[PDB]
């Protein structure tokens, strides 16, 4: 069920991530909070040239297994 | 004679609105994610904190009201938080070359929280950057369109230079030593701007205080502070008076 | 002793004598001696990559002449 995923950040650290297609975007700031200690709400996700909207999930965005996410943050 | 809400300028300029972006030019997030623009091996460590906003060159740039039209960004606009965007191409931090090749085209950048002059090491350029919510940004060259406006603001940020990297290093230094120096510098070789003399100075007294305190306020950590040297006393009594009165004592 | 030149973003070049042994931590303290800069403010760099303050000069390739690019944060 569950799928590794990577968080590439633009502070040159790469965050890898056990996730499932039925997670939400937010789901996925929340993992990367307890991990990384990122509050959800200065995060933004890209996927494909888009940014990922919080209430859809991985598998709306047809994000895969080993597919690279890219964290923004704005503070 | 009808002006923007926002930006305030006369809207009968068929010069003033904003053209097109550049090709292909994506969101902020987007760009900045370009491989193009990291200078990093990504290792799980990091190299930078996460409260650092990552810092790129600017070429080709446009500054835009949210009315599309260009705008400059020293009359207040941005202090007021009145929404400046831009759009250009992102470059890599060391790059130096102005040319669009090898960046990244960046659509409705900002707005713009902050800009600031920095670069007061002795080096031939002045520096001017903007702050976002994402990045900074150091500026290279105006696309076409923005040249204009850009143009305008050089002289007194060249003054500004050269008053904050001689009160930096000649700590008991008298006014007239500071004219001396003015007088002898000559101007960059990328602009076309003409000798700077001491009225260059008092025409831009308050603008040139504020970049001496500016740059004092940003020391956290003051590593060659200025304060209120001999020759900073004299350039604070002017800039507290009208520049007929700077005048008369020159 | 080698040299090695330092471009900040201004255009300003700064020239220092170095041995493939300095860490980048060393030519910072190099940089900070003549121009007074801050090493906790200095971000290095050649071939496009920023350089990490543990790690050698030799490390990374420098040969004589070439030139890093210093960026303030
Ligand atoms: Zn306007």
């Amino acid at each position: 069920a569950h799928m590794q995923i990577f968080v590439k950040t633009l502070t040159g650290k790469t965050i890898t991530l056990e996730v499932e297609p039925s997670d939400t975007i937010e789901n996925v700031k929340a993992k990367i909070q307890d991990k990384e200690g990122i509050p959800p709400d200065q995060q933004r996700l890209i996927f494909a040239g888009k940014q990922l909207e919080d209430g859809r999930t991985l598998s709306d965005y047809n994000i895969q297994k080993e597919s690279t996410l890219h964290l923004v943050l704005r503070l | 004679m009808p002006k923007c809400i926002q930006c305030g300028q006369y809207l009968d300029d068929p010069d003033l609105k904003y053209g097109q972006h550049p090709p292909d030019a994506v969101d902020e997030p987007q760009m900045l994610t370009n491989e193009k623009l990291s200078i990093f091996d990504a290792n799980e460590s990091g190299f930078e904190s996460y409260e650092a906003l990552p810092q790129h060159k600017l070429t080709c740039f446009s500054v835009y009201c949210k009315h599309g039209h260009l705008c400059p960004i020293d009359t207040g606009l941005i202090e007021k938080n009145i929404e400046l965007f831009f759009s250009g191409s992102a470059k890599p931090i060391y790059d130096d070359d102005p040319s669009l090749e090898g960046g990244v085209n960046g659509k409705n950048l900002g707005p713009i929280n902050e800009w600031w002059i920095t670069g007061f090491d002795g080096g031939e350029k002045a520096l001017i950057g903007f702050s976002t919510s994402f990045a900074e940004y150091i500026l290279m060259d105006p696309s076409p369109e923005y040249a204009p406006i850009f143009g305008l603001m050089q002289e007194k940020i060249y003054i500004s230079k050269i008053v904050v990297e001689f009160l930096q290093s000649n700590s008991d230094s008298t006014y007239e030593d500071l004219i001396n120096k003015i007088e002898t510098t000559v101007p960059p070789s990328g602009l076309n701007l003409n000798r700077f003399t001491e009225d260059s100075l008092l025409r831009h007294a308050q603008f040139v205080v504020e970049q001496v305190e500016s740059y004092d306020e940003a020391g956290d950590s003051d590593e060659q502070p200025i304060f209120l040297t001999p020759c900073m006393r004299d350039l604070i009594k002017l800039a507290g008076v009208t520049l007929g009165q700077r005048r008369a004592q020159a």
